[PDB]
RNA sequence: CGCGGCACAUCCACCUUGUGGUGGGUGUGGGUAGGGGAGCGUCCCUCAUUCAGCGAAGCCACCGGGUGACCGGUGGUGGA
RNA sequence: AUGCCGUGGUGUAAAGCGUGGCAGUGAGACGGCGGGGGAUAAGCUCCGUACGUCGAAAGGGAAACAGCCCAGAUCGCCGGC
RNA sequence: GAGGAGGGUGGUGAUGGCGUGCCUUUUGAAGAAUGAGCCUGCGAGUCAGGGACAUGUCGCAAGGUUAACCCGUGUGGGGUA
């Protein structure tokens, strides 16, 4: 139902699949939780990038 | 209509040269010296506010730790423990009540100390 | 008055003076380069040596009637718009 | 002071009714003996100069 | 003395003290009230939040300064680059008042 | 602002530490961090605050006996050869001190201060410091907490 | 006018040999970077007015006394005169009584009487004719005093 | 991240519902070659007004100001 | 496996395409993987890589340090993570 | 106003940490690459053309516009090739 995902890392390495993934998703800065709702392509993209993003499934 | 462009260039050669006075050698006498150092000292002062930002955390980290071993606790336990009690002091008035008030920071201490859970664990 | 003339706003606009520093247009003030084009200018025929495109393609076939007799049209639905009512025109009517 | 037209270049390029100048589609002059009459009605025409020849061919034709 | 927390800073000042604090949006006269993080009474300090948001600091804003002219002039080297812009930090004089 | 370094603010205590059986790292260590004055809250780089430090018995300092016929304390002379490299095993059957005062001075910061610093510290091989004039507490170590 | 390097006396000798010398290579002692050398890119003896349209310089001009007339601000009046011999006392003091402004415009013609012949001195009058008539003389000028003669006739040529 | 102060771009509620401005939300503001936009200062001509032998420019010093080019004030020098 | 082409859906700010003005650039370097020539070599040379960084990027780490890792500086703060 | 306590600018600055000049050119320069001993003055993107292109602004409108020239003295009025 619901993903809060948060950059923990930079994309500065980051590939062109990562970065326009992270564009995608929402996320700007570090410490910049967005919020995902239902995962069919959220968990394709929460699987492009594991090392930028972390999730804590919010309520 | 020619200008004569002396005004406008002693407009700034003048900035330049009494910003910089006090600089030892040929740099608050000369003008193009005087330059080269302005871009340097400006660079330098730049660099130092950053700087000093970092370096004044570091010194009272430094004292803030002196203060908690005269405690017995260490600094990081002391901040765990002002954390986990949450008094929102930051490092600055933690020192500053460091060094005038050995009171006021031990009371800080026994705070932090009746603030750690029990161990190494947790 | 005089002390009360303007242009229009988007007119006489700033001129660029190039070599004024390297907050503006500095050093090289657009031929950016050590080139050719840094000191002079290249022509619009010069291609690099290969051929250009107006010395690979044809000539345009045919010639040129130089005794083309070309005219002047004025146009009938025109002509109507022209004339209304009409009724009598003729070449120096229509100049 | 009064600017030259190129002329290699306006004998060999034409301003139509609009904006649009048509070069001759001729690698059709000197062997049309093994060329496929395919390659010639190819090679039979005047076209429009694509883009990446015109921003010069007009300066050419000026 | 008290531990004021004031634009995202933190100050060590007791009554009758002048602080040279951030734009807080004020006038001259009115006073203003700021939370504290820490409250001491020499031996008597507070550190229970609770008992810390019920401690507020109160002073009236006066002066409403400007910091001292910060010549930023950025310059990295053969690439030939300046930027020259300067910078008065808004702020403002505080007593101390609690 | 701070308020601890000013002139004539800090304090001149002392220091009396019975290099008994202690080993030399962190003899220096408690020693430099007594000298420079880190012990000490009022502190700052750039003030000498700290206290007059005295390393007695530095003649039985404890070594690993595999490190006094070993490790050597090389001092050139700036002459072509004139390494002069020397293990600290007759350097401490001759100066056990000079030893324990390297180690100090190694282990302060590279400054003016340092050398500031440095000059007070005394250090003697046997129990008997001269330097009695004063009431040279004893410190000794003692690792903290956590 | 001032002399490009070609213009300027001498400097076709190329002093100090290219290499060898130490200094650096010159090759005139008039090249700009000299003294008395010539100029770069300098003032040469240009001729410039803009090849401005007639409906232009009309519209703007008959705009301007549009102005004038919307103020009113226009002065018509029969002769600026005694009569006969060209006087400047009655003359100031029928301006300076007919205006009661600092600048004025004196649209007279090609006619002495006392018109362009005795109003001149007058600081802030200016005197022109019917024909001659533009844009910056009647903007200058705040009041614009004419003579029916003028007034009429440029009517009448300007239809 | 906090807290302040500039700037740019898109967007709405608006004033005159495109010019140009109020409020906001979001994003953004390293930079070379280079591209666009906006600007400082020198001098000359006009219109307007204004200061000047009670002291113009130039110069020097101090005190201020502007986000930058730079600006103003004050005193000393000077003498248009 | 990847990558590539398409369509279908969701997300995303200027990203795209067309047409003009104005350019620059066309000496690249190292580093990761994939290969050539080298000798199972080079701080070698030449390629590929919606790979990166320097170029043209400062700050922190690397003792020092263009290319390595963290991170992309709008200015200020004697504040925090 | 004294020896002064609080305080403010201004010299200087013991002492600590940070820190590899400017330029040109370069994959790369603090570079043991170039150039500059210093100060003051001068030194580089201009202008001409009823030019070519594109555009901002302004006349008039299926038009727009005059060139040489003629009248006049402010650049004004005629001049339809």
């Amino acid at each position: 139902s619901q993903l809060k995902i948060t950059q923990v890392r930079s994309t500065i390495g980051a590939r062109w699949k990562q970065r326009e993934s992270l564009r995608t998703l929402g996320l700007r800065r570090i410490r910049h939780s967005v919020i995902r709702e239902d995962n069919a392509a959220t968990r394709g993209l929460i699987a492009v990038v594991r090392h930028l993003v972390e999730v804590e499934p919010a309520q | 209509a020619r200008v004569k462009r002396a005004v406008n260039a002693h407009k700034k050669r003048r900035s330049i040269l009494k910003a910089s006075r006090g600089y030892r050698g040929q740099r608050s006498r000369l003008y193009r010296k005087a330059k080269e150092q302005q871009l340097h000292s400006l660079n330098y002062a730049y660099r130092d506010r950053r700087a000093r930002k970092g370096e004044f955390r570091k010194l009272w980290i430094a004292r803030i730790n002196a203060a908690a071993r005269l405690n017995d606790i260490t600094y990081n336990r002391l901040i765990q423990g002002l954390k986990a009690a949450g008094v929102e002091v930051d490092r600055k008035n933690l020192a500053d009540i460091a060094i005038s008030d050995p009171a006021a920071f031990t009371a800080l201490v026994d705070v932090a100390r009746a603030a750690l859970p029990e161990d190494v664990n947790a | 008055k005089l002390h009360d003339l303007r242009p229009a706003r988007g007119s006489k606009i700033a001129r660029t003076r190039v070599g004024r520093g390297d907050g503006s247009k500095g050093k090289t003030a657009g031929r950016g380069t050590k080139g050719t084009r840094a000191r002079k200018q290249v022509p619009v025929t010069f291609e690099g040596g290969q051929m250009p495109i107006h010395m690979r393609l044809p000539k345009l076939k045919g010639f040129r009637n130089r005794f083309r007799t070309e005219y002047e049209i004025v146009n009938v639905g025109d002509i109507n718009r022209l004339f209304p009512q009409g009724g009598a025109v003729g070449v120096d009517d229509l100049v | 002071p009064k600017a030259k037209t190129h002329s290699g270049a306006s004998k060999r390029f034409r301003r139509t009714g609009t904006g649009k100048i048509v070069r001759q589609k001729a690698n059709r002059r000197h062997l049309l003996e093994h060329k496929p009459s395919t390659r010639t009605r190819r090679l039979d025409g005047r076209t429009v100069v694509a883009a990446n020849d015109t921003k010069r061919v007009t300066s050419l034709l000026n | 003395y008290a531990i004021v927390k004031t634009g995202g800073k933190q100050y060590k000042v007791a009554v009758g003290d002048v602080v040279k604090v951030e734009k807080l949006e004020s006038e001259q006269g009115e006073k203003v009230s700021l939370p504290v993080a820490l409250v001491v009474d020499g031996a008597t300090v507070t550190t229970d939040a609770k008992a810390l948001a019920k401690v507020a600091v109160t002073g009236e804003v006066l002066g409403h300064t400007k910091g001292p002219k910060i010549r930023i002039h950025k310059f990295k080297n053969k690439t030939g680059y300046h930027k020259r812009q300067g910078h008065r930090q808004q702020l403002t004089v505080l007593k101390v008042t609690g | 602002p701070t308020y601890a370094p000013k002139a004539g603010d800090t304090t001149r205590s002392w220091y009396v530490i019975d290099a008994t059986d202690v080993v030399l790292g962190r003899l220096a260590v408690a020693a430099a961090n007594l000298l420079r004055g880190k012990h000490k809250p009022t502190f700052a780089p750039n003030v000498d605050g700290g206290d007059f430090v005295i390393v007695i018995n530095a003649d039985k300092v404890a070594i690993s006996g595999d490190k006094l016929q070993h490790k050597m304390v090389y001092r050139h002379s700036g002459y072509p050869g004139g390494l002069h490299k020397r293990t600290i095993g007759e350097l401490m059957q001759r100066h056990p001190d000079r030893v324990v005062e390297k180690a100090i001075l190694g282990m302060l910061p590279k400054n003016r201060l340092s050398r500031q610093i440095q000059r007070k510290l005394r250090v003697y091989a046997g129990p008997e410091h001269p330097h009695s004039a004063q009431q040279p507490v004893p410190y000794e170590l003692k690792q903290v907490a956590q | 006018s001032t002399k490009t390097r070609g213009e300027v006396s001498g400097g076709g000798r190329k002093p100090y040999r290219q290499k060898g010398t130490g200094r650096a290579r010159q090759g005139s002692t008039r090249a700009p970077q000299f003294t008395g050398g010539g100029v770069v890119h300098g003032p040469k003896p240009r001729d410039y007015s803009q090849r401005t349209p007639k409906k232009m310089i009309a519209a703007a001009l008959r705009g301007a006394l549009s102005d004038r007339a919307r103020n009113g601000r226009i002065h018509a009046i029969t002769e600026l005169v005694e009569g006969q011999n060209p006087s400047t006392k009655s003359a100031r003091a029928f301006l300076a009584s007919l205006t009661e402004r600092k600048q004025v415009l004196v649209v007279i013609g090609r006619s002495d009487e006392a018109g362009a012949k005795s109003v001149r001195n007058l600081p802030g009058v200016h005197i022109l004719a019917p024909d001659q008539l533009n844009t910056y003389d009647v903007l200058r000028a705040d009041d614009v005093v004419f003579s029916v003669e003028a007034l009429n006739a440029y009517i009448a040529a300007n239809t």
